[PDB]
């Protein structure tokens, strides 16, 4: 007998090998997925007083330490984060219900206006100088030949009212680019940051539109504990406020439509 | 070209000579070519 | 631009070939379908000829093929062969003037061989030609030289230092694709192996080369183009080699490949010595036959018009 | 309305940056920078400087040699008529040694140029590999690139070198030409019984679709959180921000689970490396182990049956 | 259940349609009006694919009927039905299932939209999704329409749709020569390259050799500039990758849209416009 | 000489460096091209085996 | 000369360096283009065997 | 005409390093190219079968 066809050939067993390595892979990636946001929040944990920490399958991976350059620290993941109150109240006491923000929605710091507490220190260049700084601090930087200089354009909110005018431009010392617009606010002549991501240009007009917030809201932009640099904490606090206007800045972004 | 009126007279002169010299070597090579093997 | 480019409008004519959902379908241009139909028009028949009369071989001097024809019918057959092969030239094209019986001019020794070529075609290859059969016209189209006759080609030039790629060129032979540009000589003249697919899943019993696969692919592109169709016309591309999943046209094409091997081998190559340089390619090989020659871009020559049944003189015995 | 972060609408310059300093041994850097206002329209406007060591120069060297053999051969094939070369370029190519030769080194005029271009190309590719590892070490970083490049090199080697040798025939490697190499691909599938029923090529296809899905999703995400400096993935990875939070949450509310700013890059990495790794496996088995994938799939009962509505009798059996 | 930083964002509102009606969560999925519609379209769709597997092409007792995961397949009606609704048991089922799939995808997209509105993030994801939805529509709606019949759509079956792709592709003799096809393939490939490069970079910097600290933006740029003399930069690579993937889908949609309706001949022949220019 | 006198002034409008390097670039191209054209035609001086039948003074 | 009137003011609208560079480029392109067109049609002046046979000047 | 009374001045205009390196590259390239071209025409000097047969008898 020189013909006993074997039913299992190298392709079968190699597809088997694949699937096994695959399963181990999937599991592993799902473990890296829980280095943040975990263990979850249920009323299972609170009902049980905590004896039910929510983690699911697979489980959480041993902490990993990131050693920040420049006397920066040591970060871990997963870590234990202190709970933080919610600046809102349950739309329903029933589970899975959303919460309505407490007070003036843009002030709430809840919803599209929420944000975490990032360090109260600055991101740094390789050298260790504040990465994000204004062009006034970053002497060297310069507009690109043929690009309207933002400096001096008018910042205008979502309803067409002037907000202020661009008093300067913040830039990345690590990856040369416009990160922030500075706004000398009209209504109180105080200085605020405006993320580039929220700013639209109107070059022929030398304007800088903002669908995000209303001209007035520019008055409440979170502020810098120092005008020649900004902290990680402050970047989040700045952007999130503007983000809030996306759902709050009008009594209509709230939805529905019909 | 951030050049002065005189450093393009100098350049133009030298360029012209080198270029005509080139065209000269050229007519030389083309005549040798026509001599060994006429093409028209 | 970088022009843009080569395009047809919607909706194409469509035909479902296989089972729904399997993807075996065909698309075509209606415009070009009507023009092709008008260009592949058939010549109407000559009135049938009476008779009832003596056989051709009794009244003529050199009749070696069209023997058993009545005089009348023979005459009819001659009128058709005239308009069919060389109407601008008339009778004198294949005959020595004043002497209908002479073979002293080559186009007649050839005409003779082609009377046996058509007869053989209509009577022996029905698994291929069905009841449509062939006629002089099929290839000649009012022309002495089939417009779509072919020759083995040498490709473009190569210095003496290197040998030709055998494939890799702009060739309307192989549908413009880059496969090998003469997939005919080894398949439509000689009879090399087309098959490369293994009949076993695991290996160790199929020596087919990848190269052989590309040659089969080129040839197939030729075939597809000559009849003017796509692989779903004959195949089920999930299994090109699977005969049960193919269409009865694969069967027909199988027998056709053999038929062209016979036309090119025992009817055309032999005429190479009495034919002029004007009818010969750079290797001395002669203009021969392919599928295009007869189909001229249609699944059935002249859209399957039935010409031959009106001329009994084109059938054996 | 709101900016989409597609086009830097207003750019800024600073003197070019020659970069972080390499330790002793990593040679100087060459060339001096320039800025392209248009690249700048969509990305870092800085063009170079570049590093070129022994490795890098020896690789540029081998690689250009290989490109020359392929090209010169293509001009030769249309007779040095550069017009014709220009006309059929897409169709031009350098075919491999013919099978009559097996794995022997063949004459110049019959494929030997292909073996030389194949030789030099591979060497130049693997030298570019080493290059990227050196370039990746001088910076204290890890070898993630090098492990991926090593995966793509794996597939390459599987295509033109490993399978041919195993199959005992340089003619089985892929030929250098655009349309010619397209034909090699198609002929390849035809010869081995429809590559669609080859499972490894299905997975590799799932991973290619997946590299498109993942980069599309992640990229769309990061731009959508580009208002929170989400592109600055490094610090969102060390000091999680509302960018990485809104990002992870968008997906959480849509499909029920999510990853993190650091981990999505692991899903992406592994999915790309996976294309090339299933792909090479797929070619490895073609002809060496399985000869007719459609058949293989039938043997494992995966191939569908349809009502046989059209069929043809087999002349080989008459 | 929520992430450990999720409650602070679970705001009310943002719908397009529904308002407080379906404005709630279920586990980790957000519901919303389009989720309810979506779940309906989806469930009925799948449940019908289940009935098709149950009945088979010739009836539940036939040998072609099957529950084998690789072979179950629901195919469209014959072309003879043109754009009409065809009987349920003759490709009708496939039509309905299609309506459900299209509706589920469009619902899904709109739900990601309500979700962007909630979180205050850009709408890049559902826009990008809409390219796959577009691709799906040419493959089931546009193309078969331009072609006077829904039967030109691909079947819903794991390998049967592979067979579909195969024979439709081969109707054009050598599909690889489709120029839009060549484009789309290049984008799918390039996408695969950028993805592998970005992945590698981030993982190579946020996790360096032991003994080194988290790397920097300066490192990032210095590396790809070291190797290939250019670094498109962090932001932009997220921009490019999105370009590559969306374009890959685009050119796939156009590469198949032109295969029939705008081109009926074989595809390599298309390239004739290039061998025939009056330059040669 | 047929030409202008204000013909040097052209180097106040066009950068001389570029014009210079460019000329050589273009000329090298044209040189190689034309050579290849001739090499592809009847004027070829290589593909014939003369005066000693190199590929058939030992081969053939 | 001019077109008429005031075709000097045209250079108050179109950059001279660019118009120049553009023309040189274009003319070079157009030239190569036609040379290629004529050789590709009947008017070829190279692969004609004119005025005397060359490759078969390597034949006898 | 041989050389300017001032054709040193070209190196006040052109970088000696770049011109030198350029020359090196172009020359090496040209050498390799022409060697290849010659290797592909009659003037091949290798597969001539002279001066003494190295493949004894037949196959090889
Ligand atoms: C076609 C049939 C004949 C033929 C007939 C001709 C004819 C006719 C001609 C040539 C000419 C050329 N032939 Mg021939 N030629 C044949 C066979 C050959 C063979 C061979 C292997 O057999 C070779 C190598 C050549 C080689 C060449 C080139 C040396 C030359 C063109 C120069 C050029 O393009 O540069 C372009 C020039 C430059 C790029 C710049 C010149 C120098 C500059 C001005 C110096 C300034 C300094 C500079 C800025 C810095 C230098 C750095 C650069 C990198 C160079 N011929 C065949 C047999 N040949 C041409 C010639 O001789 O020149 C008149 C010519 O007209
Ligand atoms: C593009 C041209 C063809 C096509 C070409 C191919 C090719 C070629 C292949 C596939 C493959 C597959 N295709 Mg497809 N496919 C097309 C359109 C579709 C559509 C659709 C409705 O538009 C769907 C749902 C699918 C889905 C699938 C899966 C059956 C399978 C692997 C997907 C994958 O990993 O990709 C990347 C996506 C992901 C990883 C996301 C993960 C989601 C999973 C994989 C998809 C689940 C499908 C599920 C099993 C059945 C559908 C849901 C049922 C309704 C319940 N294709 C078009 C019609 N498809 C591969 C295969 O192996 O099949 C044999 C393969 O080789
Ligand atoms: C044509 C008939 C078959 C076909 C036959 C094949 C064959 C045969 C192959 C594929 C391959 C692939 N096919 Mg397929 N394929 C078909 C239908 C499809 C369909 C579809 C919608 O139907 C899809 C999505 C795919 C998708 C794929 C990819 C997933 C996969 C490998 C991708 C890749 O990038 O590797 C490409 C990446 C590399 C090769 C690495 C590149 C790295 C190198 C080193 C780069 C060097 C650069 C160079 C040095 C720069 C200098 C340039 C010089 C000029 C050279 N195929 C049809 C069914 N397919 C592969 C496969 O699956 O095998 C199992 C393969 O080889
Ligand atoms: C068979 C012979 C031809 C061939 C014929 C065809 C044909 C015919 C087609 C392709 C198609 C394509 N081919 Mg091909 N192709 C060939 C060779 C190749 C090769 C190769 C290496 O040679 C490659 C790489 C490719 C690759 C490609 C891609 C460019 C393209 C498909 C992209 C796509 O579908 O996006 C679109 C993505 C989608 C439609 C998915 C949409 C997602 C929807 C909205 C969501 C689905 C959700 C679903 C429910 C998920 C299930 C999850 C479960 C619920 C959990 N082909 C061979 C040569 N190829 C297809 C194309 O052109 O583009 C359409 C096509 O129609
Ligand atoms: C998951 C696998 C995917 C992938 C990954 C991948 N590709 C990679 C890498 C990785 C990880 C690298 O590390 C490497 C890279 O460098 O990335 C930018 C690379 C690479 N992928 C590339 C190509 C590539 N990868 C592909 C595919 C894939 N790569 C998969 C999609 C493809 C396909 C199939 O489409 C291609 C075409 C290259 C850019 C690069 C490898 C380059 C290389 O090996 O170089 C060899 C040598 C040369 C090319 C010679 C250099 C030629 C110069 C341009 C000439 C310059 C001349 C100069 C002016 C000097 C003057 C000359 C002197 C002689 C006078
Ligand atoms: C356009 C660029 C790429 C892209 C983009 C893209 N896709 C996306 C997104 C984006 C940006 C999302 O945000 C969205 C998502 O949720 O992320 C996972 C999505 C998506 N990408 C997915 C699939 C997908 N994308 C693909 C491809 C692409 N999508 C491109 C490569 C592919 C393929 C074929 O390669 C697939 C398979 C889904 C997981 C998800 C959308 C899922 C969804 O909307 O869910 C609602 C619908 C259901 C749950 C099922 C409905 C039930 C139906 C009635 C039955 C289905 C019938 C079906 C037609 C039969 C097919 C049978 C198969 C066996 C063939
Ligand atoms: C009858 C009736 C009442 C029904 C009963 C209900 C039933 C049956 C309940 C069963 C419950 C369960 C088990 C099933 C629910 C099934 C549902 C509805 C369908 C699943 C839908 C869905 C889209 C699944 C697709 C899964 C796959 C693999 C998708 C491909 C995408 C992918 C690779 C996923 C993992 C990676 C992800 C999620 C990346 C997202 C992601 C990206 C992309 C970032 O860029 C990013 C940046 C910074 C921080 C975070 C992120 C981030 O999380
Ligand atoms: C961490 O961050 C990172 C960096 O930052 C530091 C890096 O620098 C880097 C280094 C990155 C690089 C060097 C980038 C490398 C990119 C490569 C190699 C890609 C190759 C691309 C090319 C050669 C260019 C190809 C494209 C073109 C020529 C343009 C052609 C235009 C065409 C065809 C017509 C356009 C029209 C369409 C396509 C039709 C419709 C399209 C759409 C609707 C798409 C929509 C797109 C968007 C973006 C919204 C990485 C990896 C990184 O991860
Ligand atoms: C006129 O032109 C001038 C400028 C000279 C130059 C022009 C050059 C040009 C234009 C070239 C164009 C080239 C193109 C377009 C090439 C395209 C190539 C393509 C598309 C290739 C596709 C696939 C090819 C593959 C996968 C090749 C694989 C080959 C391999 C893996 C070979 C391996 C060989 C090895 C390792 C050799 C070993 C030799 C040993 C040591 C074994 O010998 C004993
Ligand atoms: C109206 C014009 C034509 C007339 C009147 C005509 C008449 C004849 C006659 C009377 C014969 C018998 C002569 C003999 O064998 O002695 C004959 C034989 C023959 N003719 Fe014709 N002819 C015509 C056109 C053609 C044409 C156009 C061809 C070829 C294309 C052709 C090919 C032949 C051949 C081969 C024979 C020998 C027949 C055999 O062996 O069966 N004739 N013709
Ligand atoms: C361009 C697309 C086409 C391709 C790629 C193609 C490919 C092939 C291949 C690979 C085979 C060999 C199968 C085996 O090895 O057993 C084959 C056989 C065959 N094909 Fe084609 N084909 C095409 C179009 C056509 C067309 C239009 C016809 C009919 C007119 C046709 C008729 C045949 C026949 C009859 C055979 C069997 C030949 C024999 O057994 O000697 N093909 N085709
Ligand atoms: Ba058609
Ligand atoms: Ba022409
Ligand atoms: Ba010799
Ligand atoms: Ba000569
Ligand atoms: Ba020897
Ligand atoms: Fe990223």
């Amino acid at each position: 007998s020189a013909g006993i066809t074997h039913y299992i050939d190298a392709a079968q067993i190699t597809i088997w090998a694949f699937w096994l390595f695959f399963f181990g892979l999937i599991i592993y990636l799902r473990r890296e997925d829980k280095r943040e946001g975990y263990p979850l929040d249920s009323d299972r944990t609170e009902r049980s007083g905590g004896r039910v920490k929510v983690v699911g399958f697979p489980d959480l991976p041993d902490p990993k330490t990131f050693v920040l350059p420049h006397n920066g620290g040591t970060v871990v993941a997963p870590r234990v984060e202190a709970p933080v109150a919610v600046n809102a109240t349950p739309f329903s006491p029933a589970p899975g219900s959303p919460l309505v923000p407490n007070g003036d929605p843009m002030l709430s710091g809840f919803g599209p206006a929420a944000s975490p507490d990032r360090p109260k220190h600055c991101d740094l260049t390789f050298e260790g100088l504040p990465k994000i700084v204004p062009m006034r601090v970053a002497k060297e930087f310069s507009i690109a030949e043929g690009d309207p200089d933002p400096r001096g354009m008018t910042v205008v909110g979502l309803d067409g009212e002037v907000a202020g005018t661009v008093s300067d431009v913040w830039v990345d010392r690590s990856e040369p680019q416009i990160r922030y617009l500075e706004v000398e606010v009209a209504a109180n002549k105080k200085k605020v940051l405006l993320p580039i991501g929220f700013s639209r240009f109107d070059k022929k007009a030398r304007k800088v539109k903002v669908d995000a917030i209303k001209a007035a809201h520019f008055a409440n932009v979170p502020t810098l504990s120092n005008p020649d640099q900004v902290t990680l904490y402050e970047e989040d606090k700045v952007c999130a406020y503007y983000a809030g206007g996306k759902l709050y800045a009008t009594a209509e972004r709230a939805g529905p439509l019909l | 070209t951030g050049l002065t009126d005189d450093e393009a007279k100098e350049f133009h002169a030298i360029f012209m000579q080198s270029m005509y010299a080139w065209f000269g070597l050229v007519v030389i090579a083309h005549l040798l070519a026509w001599l060994y093997r006429p093409w028209l | 631009s970088v022009m843009l480019l080569g395009c047809e409008g919607p909706p194409p004519g469509t035909e479902q070939i296989g089972y729904r959902g399997v993807g075996m379908e065909n698309y075509y241009n209606k415009r070009q379908r009507a023009l092709s139909i008008q260009a592949n028009q058939p010549v109407e028949s000559l009135p049938a000829a009476d008779s009832t009369g003596p056989k051709a071989s009794e009244v003529y001097q050199n009749v070696q093929v069209l023997k058993d024809l009545s005089v009348g019918e023979f005459t009819r057959t001659m009128v058709a062969v005239t308009t069919w092969v060389s109407p601008k030239e008339g009778c004198n094209y294949c005959h020595v003037p004043g002497n209908w019986a002479s073979d002293d001019i080559y186009t007649k020794v050839v005409s003779r061989r082609m009377f046996e070529l058509v007869r053989a075609a209509n009577s022996d290859w029905k698994a291929h030609v069905a009841e449509t059969g062939v006629t002089c016209y099929t290839c000649h189209r009012g022309n002495p030289v089939p417009k779509y006759a072919w020759v083995t080609d040498p490709g473009p030039k190569y210095p003496s230092g290197l040998k030709p790629t055998g494939q890799n060129y702009g060739s309307k032979t192989v549908a413009y694709a880059s496969l090998p540009f003469d997939p005919l000589t080894p398949f439509l003249d000689q009879a090399n192996e087309i098959r490369i697919t293994g009949n076993a899943a695991l290996a160790g019993s199929n020596p087919a080369s990848l190269k052989q696969a590309e040659w089969t692919f080129g040839l197939m592109m030729n075939i597809s183009d000559s009849l003017g169709v796509g692989c779903t016309f004959c195949h089920n591309t999930r299994a090109f080699n699977d005969w049960t999943q193919s269409t009865p046209k694969r069967t027909t094409a199988w027998y056709a490949i053999r038929h062209v091997r016979d036309i090119n081998q025992n009817y055309i190559w032999p005429l190479n010595d009495v034919l002029p340089a004007s009818r010969k390619g750079p290797y001395g090989d002669p203009l021969r036959v392919s599928c295009m020659t007869c189909h001229q871009a249609v699944n059935k020559p002249l859209y399957g018009a039935q010409m031959a049944k009106d001329y009994p003189g084109l059938y054996k015995t | 309305p709101e900016y989409q972060n597609i086009f830097t609408a207003v750019q800024v310059r600073a003197p070019a940056y020659p970069g972080v300093p390499l330790p002793k041994g990593n040679l100087p850097r060459i060339g001096r920078p320039i800025f392209s206002y248009w690249l700048g329209k969509i990305g870092d406007a800085q063009i170079g400087p570049i590093y070129l060591g022994l490795t890098g120069t020896l690789s540029i060297f081998f690689g250009l040699v290989a490109i020359s053999i392929i090209g010169f051969n293509m001009l030769a094939s249309v007779h040095w008529d550069v017009f014709q070369f220009l006309k059929h370029f897409f169709w031009l190519g350098l075919e491999p040694p013919p099978p009559q030769y097996g794995l022997r080194i063949p004459p110049l005029s019959e494929g030997g140029w292909w073996l030389m271009a194949g030789l030099f190309l591979t060497l130049s590719i693997l030298l570019w590999w080493v290059r990227t590892y050196k370039r990746a070490e001088a910076l204290g970083m890890s070898q993630h690139l090098s492990w991926a490049f090593a995966a793509a090199i794996f597939f390459y080697l599987v295509l033109g070198f490993i399978r041919p040798v195993m199959m005992g025939s340089w003619a089985k490697a892929v030929p250098f030409g655009i349309f010619p190499h397209l034909d090699w691909t198609a002929a390849f599938s035809i010869r081995y019984g429809n590559l669609y029923y080859n499972p490894f090529h299905m997975l590799s296809i799932a991973f290619l679709y997946g590299s498109a899905l993942l980069f599309a999703m992640h990229g769309a995400t990061i731009l959508s959180v580009s208002r929170f400096g989400g592109d600055r993935e490094i610090d969102q990875i060390t000091h999680r921000g509302t960018a990485a939070e809104r990002a992870a949450l968008f997906w959480r509310w849509t499909m029920g689970f999510n990853v993190t700013m650091e981990s999505i890059h692991r899903w992406a990495w592994w999915c790309a490396v996976l294309t090339v790794i299933t792909a090479g496996i797929g070619i490895l088995l073609s002809g060496t182990v399985v000869d007719n994938w459609y058949l293989w799939a039938v043997k494992h009962g995966m191939a569908p049956a349809y009502p046989e509505v059209v069929t043809a009798v087999n002349p080989y059996e008459t | 259940a929520m992430l450990s930083f999720e409650k602070k964002y679970r705001v009310r509102g943002g719908t397009l349609i529904g308002g407080d009606l379906f404005d709630f969560w279920v586990g980790p999925f957000y519901v919303g009006f389009f989720g309810v519609v979506g779940f309906c379209f989806t469930l009925l769709g799948v449940l019908l694919i289940v009935w098709g597997a149950t009945i088979g092409p010739t009836g539940p007792t036939s040998d072609l009927q099957t529950y084998n995961l690789w072979r179950i397949s629901i195919a469209p009606p014959d072309l003879s039905y043109g754009l009409r609704m065809a009987p349920l048991t003759e490709g009708g089922l496939w039509q309905i299932i299609t309506i459900c799939a299209a509706g589920a995808f469009i619902s899904w997209a709109l739900r990601e939209v309500e979700i962007c509105r909630k979180l205050g993030i850009g709408f890049h994801v559902p826009f990008a999704f809409s390219f796959a939805i577009g691709a799906y529509l040419v493959l089931v709606f546009v193309r078969p329409l331009l072609m006077g019949a829904w039967g030109h759509g691909f079947p819903y079956g794991i390998l049967s749709h592979l067979d579909w792709v195969s024979n439709v592709g081969y109707q054009f003799l050598h599909f690889h020569y489709n120029p839009a096809h060549m484009l789309a393939i290049s984008f799918f490939f390039t996408n695969c390259l950028a993805l592998s490069m970005h992945g590698s970079l981030i993982l190579s910097v946020t996790n360096p050799q032991k003994g080194e600290p988290v790397k920097t933006s300066e490192h990032e740029n210095t590396f790809f500039r070291d190797i290939v003399g250019y670094s498109i930069g962090a932001l932009a690579i997220h921009r490019l990758g999105l370009f590559l993937a969306l374009s890959a889908a685009f050119w796939s949609a156009v590469c198949i849209l032109i295969s029939g309706p705008f081109w009926t001949r074989g595809w390599p022949e298309w390239w004739n416009w290039w061998l025939e220019l009056p330059l040669w | 000489f047929t030409m202008n006198a204000n013909l040097y002034k052209i180097w106040l409008i066009l950068d001389p460096r570029r014009v210079l390097v460019s000329i050589v670039a273009f000329q090298i191209v044209l040189g190689l091209l034309i050579h290849m054209i001739v090499l592809s035609t009847d004027l070829n001086w290589l593909d014939d085996n003369i005066p000693v039948s190199y590929q058939a003074l030992g081969k053939k």
